[PDB]
């Protein structure tokens, strides 16, 4: 479906931040 | 020490009861040219063709107008958008005929606000000041901008311009409105919000700062002379306005920054003029208001109209009206 | 200390969001309001009352959605739900147009209770009401526009009702049939308005590039703590600046700050006066001397008489849909055409 | 109390919102009130 | 060490409680089928 | 971990673009991020523009704005502005979205991994924004690289197939431009064309043979102003004439933008060469004068006398004059007097329009392209309902060239603000109080009085 | 600082969300089973879009009445 | 369309272009992240 | 017409000139 | 009726299970006022 593109699409943008954050990387 | 460096030295001096500035070397000619022409066709212009169909739009007081008909009315639509000086007509009475006193006034006009919003840069630089007074103009600049200039070059007339007038401004706004549904323009919208907001926190920040003057006066004069000019105590209680205020909505709704607080002032009215202007100037190339006719339909498929099917007959009630002669064809493209 | 001081400590107390005595009739009523107005705009049609959708359950979008007024036949009614046309039945009430009366008066309540906690407030903290002061034309404009102004035509039915496009109708009818721009009491009104909008513009841009260099960063907004009391910003640049830019500049900052409390204040209370006259149809429609001029002469054309031609466009296309309870069957000739269109 | 990082509800819920209108946005386009 | 029904509480729900359910319901009225 | 917070820098997050004023290899990042941002867009758009794309249906019908950039170009159309190739489409949008991750790397990589300045590891790509001779040098690169560009397009025109002609015989065709105009009395005669009507400052261009010789000359103008600019350093009167920050060039280039995107509006709205009628649409001019024609049409199809047929007014309902004396359009178009397309040329003789031309000389595709475009006027709303505001939900039609000059002028005002904004701050920040006024020296305390 | 949990600390602790996943979905559901089982055209009268209109009849039923106003809307509604 | 061997990854490209405007949503997430500082 | 239009295009020019000679003549000098 | 059984039925489990959770700590901050 277009949403789950968009939807994977969309969480991953966070989710470089999430990881960066709880590896205390240079956030 | 020729008479260009002494020349320089009272253009740019401060000391100037009027700054003039480079910016006003060009503002100051082109408005008053602007203002000279304007309440000389404000008073004896004889009538302007605006729609180009010849029949005459009157709009000076000598003709019969009050200041509230009274206007300079827009130029011809036969010359469109082009150049129409003095020395285009073949005599000033040609010239009249044709509106050309309004391109005239409009050219001075905006040539001579974007100069004055360049001469507010240069009084500020000139001062120490920080420089964006010319920043917020530019939001009353661009609607001028928008519906001397740029709406006339989008519809391709400066017959289209707003009219130098306060009843030829009210034509202005209801064939807008016919035309390019400007109340469902979001933009529009936004402006409004600029508006009532600008006169919301206007009135908002004029009433807590009155409120939380310190008593320095009795009750028998002003107490507008608690403050004397150029004292360096603050006239009223920022701590008690906020208390006041945050304690009027949350204490968290509220602005204890004073610059915080006049930034918010300053942008809100702004940024609402500008999209305003941006309204304008993008339904200048016919990127109308939100288009609702006919669109909630029940199951068979009949039209349930709505509050903007109504807007949509008094929409259609302006523009089969206005300039009942000009239109020749069932389509108004421009 | 009795119940009524004890009342009167539970009421005052210090709070995120402050109950007060003006809570007791600002906390339903507003919220009764705000909240009967997303009720209607979600859930209320207007097929009974005017003929057209206005809920986002028929379809309408947050421009289209409104709580529609009565129909014209209630009146002036006030639509209570156990009145003699509801006669109890949530369902049939919504339907008669209950739901504007509802917001129309806990809303106008509301606006008695927010004034009241401007006044209620302002003797707590000990400063000025002058915020119930200038509240008094949002007041004065919702009681001549929502209330007087219905009450001077036949019904609710011709009150604005409140959505977005149904103010957008309401604008479009007092140009039809009002020629409320004309209206000198209007014009005093966006006079006041867009003299407020520029008030605020220009002072909240004078303030902020006037500051005071206090802290040694670039963005300025941390260079005040509001415990001090020094001028955060040059009132005497500032007020040189305006001189020699504008030719005026205020000197005295509390007459500035009243002069911004007076500008949109007396533009809004303006506009009431006007909308007062408008509720008995006392218009400046026509200004007697020029249809006197172009009665008799078919060309002096001013801008005038271009927008009242406008008029007869809006009163004669819109009402037979506008005003169906008129039942206006104008036929497609009797409707005022230009050429061509 | 401070457990769970505040950016992540004020993205999931900042998230929630911008779901809803456009789903709002969609159905602008898709069943009542889209003049089809 | 703090309340947990406050009149904050109450102005926070009464207001945001019924802002869900209307939210759910204009969001089921995008699937209504004409 | 420098200009990072408000403590190191002094600006805030929501300035915090300009904690990297000073920070070259952060700065650099950010640009070509940025740039893998614009490549990005260019390469998913026309993708969703050609995935969402039926060649049966006109380009300007199906709200595509980067489909007729490609096509103009001459790639994938044929006769009249009609695909035979969508593949020439297709590339353009993969080889800009596949090199965005290149800058999308490189930019990632000078922003968050590479050197925070320039100054250490290279003193060639190392630059002081006070240093006016390496300001000119980048400057002189990116001069020879734009005259490189605008090289690229005379290829693409003279060589690389040709580009899309309005003005070709017999309707649109892909023309190799062989003889383009490489007199400077044309193409710097533009520059001095009036903007105002009937002149149409350089947005009157109408061949495609000024456009490539044009571009011959800011393509080597752009070249030998790079050689310039990096062979010298700033003189004497310039360095009086500008601020020399960061935050100055900046405020340049938003103000030369502002005056581009003023332009580009200006261009799709009225030029129908360099943006033909075929991908983008009538134009405002054209659609109001394809009225006109269809009704010229129509009439004397009935058998009108359409130049002695009268209007309300005294006019010409189908043929009036220009205040300049050319048999025109009747109408309200007659504000569009001035407009040319290649429609309606075959009526225009050294009068104006011809009578004689009118009656026995209307072709059908002519009578075909005139109700076309009539029906497809950019008149259209902001949930692109098509027609006038007063237009029921039938026609989803907003044109490219509404979409286009309306976008590029919300942008283009913008960038005049932002203009004003960085200039000011710029010279501001120059002289030293952009963080207020110091009390202790307050100006205007040592000012003297008015009055 | 007037005593209450800090917003900072209400929906940032875990049981915030023990109770609100339960319930911030429970009320979006109770929103689309109040439409989409029908309840939201019951309670407030508004026509489903196939009760705008009976089969063969077009007009708006209008309401030309005040004390015989909530009959008149039974009638119109009897018509469907 | 796009070419025949490309229609399996189209409801990819149908949300590609919405990627350039939540690049500028990510700043004001990762900028919450560090919490404005 | 032939004689005012030379009569404004020296008046503009030599306002215009003014503007953007007294541009160049330092006005970053002028700052307090 | 059904369907105000079918609207209400998720409410009733939202603020069951939502007054399941904060049980004691109501009985915590009401006895700390009284
Ligand atoms: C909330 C206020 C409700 C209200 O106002 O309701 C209005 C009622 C009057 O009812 C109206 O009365 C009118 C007169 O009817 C009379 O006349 C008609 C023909 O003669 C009929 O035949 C009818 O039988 C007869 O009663 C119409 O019939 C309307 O249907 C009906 O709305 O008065 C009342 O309740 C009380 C009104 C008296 C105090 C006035 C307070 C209003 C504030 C100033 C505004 C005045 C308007 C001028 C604006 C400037
Ligand atoms: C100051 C006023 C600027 C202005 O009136 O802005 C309008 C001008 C554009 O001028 C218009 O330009 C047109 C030139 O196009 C001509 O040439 C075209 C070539 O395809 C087509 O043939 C077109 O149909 C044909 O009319 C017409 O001559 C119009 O009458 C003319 O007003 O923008 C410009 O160049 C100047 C840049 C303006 C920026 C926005 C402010
Ligand atoms: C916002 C959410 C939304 O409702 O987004 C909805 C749309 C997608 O909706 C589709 O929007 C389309 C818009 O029509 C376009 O496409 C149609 C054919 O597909 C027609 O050709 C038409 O002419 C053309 O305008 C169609 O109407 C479709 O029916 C509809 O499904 O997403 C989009 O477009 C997203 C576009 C984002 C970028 C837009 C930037 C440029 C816009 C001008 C900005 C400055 C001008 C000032 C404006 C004031
Ligand atoms: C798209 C426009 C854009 C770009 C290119 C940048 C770029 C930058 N910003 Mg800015 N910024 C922007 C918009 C942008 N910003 C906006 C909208 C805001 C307001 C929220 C800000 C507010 C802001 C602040 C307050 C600060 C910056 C800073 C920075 C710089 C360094 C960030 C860093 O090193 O921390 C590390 C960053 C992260 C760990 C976040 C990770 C994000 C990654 C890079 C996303 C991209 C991945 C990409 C998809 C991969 C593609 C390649 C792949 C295919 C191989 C960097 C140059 C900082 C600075 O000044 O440096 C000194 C800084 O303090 N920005
Ligand atoms: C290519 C164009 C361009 C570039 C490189 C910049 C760059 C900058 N701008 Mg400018 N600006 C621009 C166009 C540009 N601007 C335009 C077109 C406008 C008018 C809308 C502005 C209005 C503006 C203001 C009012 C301010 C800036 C500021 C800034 C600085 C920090 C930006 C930031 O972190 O925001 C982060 C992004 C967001 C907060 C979200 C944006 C939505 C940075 C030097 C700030 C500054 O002056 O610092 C020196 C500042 O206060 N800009
Ligand atoms: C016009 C945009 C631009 C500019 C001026 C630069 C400039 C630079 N790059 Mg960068 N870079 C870019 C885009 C750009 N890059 C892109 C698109 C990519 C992905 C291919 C990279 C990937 C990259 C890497 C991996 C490195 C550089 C490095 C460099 C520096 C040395 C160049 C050299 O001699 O090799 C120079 C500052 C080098 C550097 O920063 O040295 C520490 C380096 O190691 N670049
Ligand atoms: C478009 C990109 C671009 C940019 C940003 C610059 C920027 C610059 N140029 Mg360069 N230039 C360019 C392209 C560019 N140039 C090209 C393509 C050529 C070849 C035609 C030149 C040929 C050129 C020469 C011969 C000179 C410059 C100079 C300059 C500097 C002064 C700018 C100035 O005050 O003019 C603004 C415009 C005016 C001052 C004229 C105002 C109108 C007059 C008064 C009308 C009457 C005549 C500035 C760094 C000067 C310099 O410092 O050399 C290093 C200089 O002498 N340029
Ligand atoms: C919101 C962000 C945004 C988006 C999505 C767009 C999108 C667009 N812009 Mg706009 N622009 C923007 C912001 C944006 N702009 C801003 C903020 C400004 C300043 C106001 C502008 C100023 C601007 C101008 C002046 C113009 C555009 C134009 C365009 C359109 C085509 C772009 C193009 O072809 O570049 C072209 C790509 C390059 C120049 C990069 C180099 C490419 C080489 C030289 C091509 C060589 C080709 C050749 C075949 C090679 C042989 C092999 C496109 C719809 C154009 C248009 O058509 O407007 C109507 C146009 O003329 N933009
Ligand atoms: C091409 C392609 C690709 C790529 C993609 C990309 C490049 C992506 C990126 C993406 C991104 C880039 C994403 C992002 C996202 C983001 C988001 C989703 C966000 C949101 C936000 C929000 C929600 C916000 C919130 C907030 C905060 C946090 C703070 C406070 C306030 C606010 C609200 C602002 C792939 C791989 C697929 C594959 C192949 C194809
Ligand atoms: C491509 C093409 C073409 C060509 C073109 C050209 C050739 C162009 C050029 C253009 C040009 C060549 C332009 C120029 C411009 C200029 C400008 C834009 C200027 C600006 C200025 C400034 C910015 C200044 C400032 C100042 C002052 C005022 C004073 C003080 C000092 C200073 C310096 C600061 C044609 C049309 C043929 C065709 C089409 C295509
Ligand atoms: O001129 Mn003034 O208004 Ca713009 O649309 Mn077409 O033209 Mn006329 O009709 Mn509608
Ligand atoms: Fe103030």
């Amino acid at each position: 479906a277009q949403l789950t593109m968009i939807a994977m699409i969309g969480i991953a943008g966070p989710m470089i931040i999430f990881l960066l954050a709880v590896r205390r990387g240079n956030l | 020490a020729n008479l260009w460096e002494r020349f320089c030295n009272w253009v740019t001096s401060t000391d100037n009861r009027l700054y003039v500035g480079w910016f006003g070397v060009i503002m100051i000619p082109t408005l008053l040219a602007a203002t000279i022409c304007f309440v000389i066709a404000f008073i004896a212009a004889p009538p302007v063709d605006i729609d180009g169909i010849r029949e005459p739009v009157s709009g000076s007081l000598l003709y019969g107008n009050n200041i509230i008909t009274g206007a300079v009315v827009p130029s011809s639509n036969a010359i469109g958008l082009h150049f129409y000086p003095i020395w285009e007509a073949a005599s000033l009475d040609e010239w009249l005929y044709n509106g050309g006193p309004y391109q005239l006034i409009i050219f001075h006009f905006l040539l001579g606000a974007s100069c004055y919003m360049g001469r507010q840069w240069e009084l500020s630089y000139r001062l120490g000041m920080r420089p964006w007074i010319c920043v917020a103009y530019s939001a009353p600049l661009a609607s001028a901008f928008a519906v001397f200039l740029i709406y006339p070059i989008g519809q391709g007339s400066f017959s289209d311009g707003m009219p130098l007038g306060i009843s030829g401004t009210f034509n202005f706004m209801i064939v807008f409105q016919a035309e390019h549904n400007i109340l469902m323009h979001p933009f529009h919208q936004l402006g409004v919000a600029g508006v009532f907001g600008g006169a919301l926190f206007c009135a908002m920040h004029g009433s807590l700062v009155t409120s939380s003057l310190i008593r320095e006066t009795t009750e028998t004069e002003s107490a507008n002379y608690g403050y004397k000019f150029g004292q360096e105590e603050e006239t009223y209680n920022i701590v008690a306005a906020h208390g006041y205020f945050g304690r009027l909505i949350f204490q968290y709704a509220s602005f204890n920054n004073s610059r915080s607080l006049h930034f918010f002032l300053a942008a809100w009215p702004v940024v609402g003029v500008w999209f305003a202007a941006l309204g304008i100037s993008t339904m200048a190339f016919n990127l109308n208001g939100f288009n609702f006719n006919h669109s909630v339909i029940d199951a068979k498929g009949n039209v349930i109209n709505t509050w903007a099917d109504i807007i949509n007959r008094a929409n259609l009630g302006m523009e089969v009206m206005h300039e009942r002669n000009a239109h020749n064809f069932p389509l108004d493209l421009a | 200390r009795g119940w009524f001081d004890i009342l009167d400590d539970w009421l005052k107390r210090d709070r995120f969001v402050f109950v007060g005595w003006s809570g007791i009739l600002l906390f339903p009523c507003a919220y009764l309001a705000l909240g009967g107005w997303l009720t209607g705009t979600t859930f209320v049609t207007s097929w009974y009352t005017h003929g057209l959708a206005s809920s986002y359950l028929e379809g309408c979008n947050f421009l289209t959605v409104a709580v529609s007024t009565p129909a014209n036949s209630m009146g002036h009614s006030l639509l209570l739900l156990w009145g003699p046309e509801a006669q109890g039945d949530f369902t049939r009430w919504c339907q008669l147009g209950g739901l504007w009366t509802f917001i129309a008066l806990h809303g106008a309540f509301g606006l008695i209770g927010f004034m009241l906690r401007q006044f209620e407030i302002a003797r707590l903290v000990g400063v000025r009401p002058y915020n119930a002061i200038a509240f008094s034309a949002p007041i004065a404009v919702f009681v001549s526009v929502f209330l007087i102004y219905p009450l001077g035509q036949s019904s609710w039915f011709f009150a604005p009702s409140f959505g977005v496009a149904a103010i957008f109708r309401f604008l479009l009818f007092f140009q039809g049939f009002h020629n409320w721009t004309l209206n000198p009491f209007h014009m005093m009104g966006v006079a006041g308005v867009l003299g407020g909008a520029l008030l605020c513009a220009i002072h909240g841009a004078t303030v902020e590039n006037t500051l005071f260099q206090d802290g040694e960063g670039a963005s300025t907004f941390r260079a005040f703590n509001p415990t001090q009391a020094e001028e955060t910003y040059s009132m005497v640049t500032a007020n040189r600046f305006w001189s020699q830019i504008f030719g005026i500049a205020f000197s005295n900052k509390r007459w500035l700050h009243f002069f911004m409390l007076f500008v949109p204040v007396t533009g809004l209370w303006m506009s009431a006066i006007g909308v007062v006259g408008l509720a008995l149809n006392l218009r400046s429609y026509d200004f007697i001397s020029q249809e006197i001029r172009a009665a008799e002469d078919p060309e002096f054309e001013t801008f005038y008489t271009k927008n009242l031609l406008l008029n007869e466009g809006i009163r004669a296309w819109m009402a037979p849909q506008d005003q169906p309870h008129e039942n206006f069957v104008f036929p497609e000739e009797v409707l005022p055409r230009g050429n061509a269109l | 109390g401070g457990r769970i990082p505040l950016w992540i509800v004020a993205t999931v819920a900042g998230m929630g919102v911008i779901v809803i209108v456009g789903l709002f946005f969609y159905g602008a386009y898709a069943g009542l009130g889209s003049s089809l | 060490s703090y309340p947990i029904f406050t009149v904050r509480w109450v102005a926070v729900h009464t207001l945001a409680v019924p802002t869900i359910f209307f939210l759910g319901a204009i969001a089921a009225m995008q699937f209504i089928q004409r | 971990a420098t200009n990072r917070d408000q403590e190191s820098s002094g600006f805030a997050w929501w300035a915090g673009n300009a904690r990297l004023i000073n920070l070259s290899g952060k700065l650099l990042g950010a640009h070509v991020a940025h740039a893998g941002l614009i490549v990005f867009w260019a390469g998913a758009m026309t993708l969703f523009e050609l995935a969402h794309f039926i060649p049966e249906k006109p380009m300007y019908e199906q709200g595509l704005i980067l489909i007729p950039h490609i096509a103009t170009l001459g790639w994938g159309v044929g006769p009249g502005g009609e695909v035979v190739d969508t593949f020439p489409f297709f590339v353009v949008g993969v080889v800009h979205l596949i090199s965005s991750a290149v800058l999308g790397f490189g930019g990632v990589y000078h922003a968050i991994r590479g050197p925070e300045t320039l100054e250490e590891y290279s003193s060639f790509f190392g630059y002081d924004w006070k240093d006016k001779n390496k300001m000119t040098t980048i400057l002189g690169f990116h001069l020879i690289v734009l005259g490189i560009g605008a090289l690229l397009l005379v290829a693409k025109a003279m060589f690389f197939g040709g580009l899309y002609d309005t003005w070709a015989p017999g309707g649109g065709d892909v023309r190799v431009i062989t003889n383009p105009t490489l007199d400077p009395r044309v193409i710097f005669g533009y520059l001095l064309k009036s903007p105002f009507g009937g002149e149409g400052w350089i947005v009157s261009v109408n061949n495609l043979e000024d456009v490539v010789g044009g571009h011959i000359w800011i393509g080597l103008i752009c070249i030998a102003g790079g050689i310039w600019h990096i062979l010298t350093t700033p003189f004497g009167w310039a360095r009086r004439a500008f601020i020399w920050s960061g935050e100055a060039y900046l405020s340049y280039s938003l103000g030369a933008l502002s005056m581009m995107g003023f332009i580009a509006t200006c261009f799709v709205w009225f030029n129908n060469t360099v943006y033909p009628s075929e991908f983008y649409g009538p134009t405002g001019p054209e659609a109001s004068q394809a009225q006109a024609m269809t009704f010229l049409i129509r009439d004397q199809k009935l058998g009108a006398n359409v130049g002695s047929a009268q209007g309300p007014t005294g006019l010409g309902k189908y043929l009036m004059r220009s205040p300049t004396g050319e048999i025109i359009f009747g109408g309200e178009t007659m504000r569009f007097w001035d407009f040319r397309g290649p429609w309606l040329e075959p009526l225009r003789g050294p009068n104006g329009l011809d009578l004689n031309k009118i009656k026995n000389d209307i072709q059908p595709w002519q009578e075909r392209r005139a109700a076309e475009y009539m029906t497809h006027a950019p008149l259209g709303s902001l949930n692109s309902v098509g027609g006038v505001a007063t237009e029921i939900n039938s026609v989803n039609f907003v044109s490219p060239r509404s979409w286009l000059a309306t976008s590029h002028f919300v942008l283009a005002f913008f960038f005049l603000v932002g203009h004003l904004w960085h200039a000011g701050r710029a010279r501001a920040a120059a002289a030293g109080f952009e963080k207020g006024i110091d009390r202790e020296s307050e100006p205007v305390l040592s000012m003297p009085s008015l009055d | 600082t007037t005593g209450e949990r800090p917003f900072s600390d209400i929906i940032t602790s875990v049981r915030y969300w023990v109770i609100h996943s339960i319930t911030i979905p429970a009320l979006f559901i109770a929103g689309w089973l109040f439409v989409s089982t029908g309840l939201a055209y019951d309670v407030f009268g508004t026509p489903r879009p196939d009760s705008y209109y009976a089969q063969e009849q077009r007009s708006i039923p209008l309401v030309t009445d005040r004390f015989e106003a909530k009959q008149q809307v039974e009638t119109f509604l009897e018509q469907l | 369309k796009l070419p025949e061997a490309y229609a399996i990854f189209d409801p990819l490209v149908d949300v590609l272009p919405v990627i350039p405007v939540l690049f500028l949503a990510l700043a004001f997430v990762w900028q919450a992240a560090v919490g404005f500082r | 017409m032939e004689t005012l239009k030379i009569t404004v295009y020296i008046v503009v020019t030599f306002f215009v000139l003014l503007f953007v000679f007294g541009f160049l003549s330092g006005d970053p000098a002028r700052n307090p | 009726d059904w369907r105000v059984l079918v609207v209400l039925l998720p409410v009733l489990l939202a603020a069951g299970w939502a007054v399941r959770n904060i049980l004691p700590y109501a009985v915590k901050q009401v006895q700390k006022l009284l």
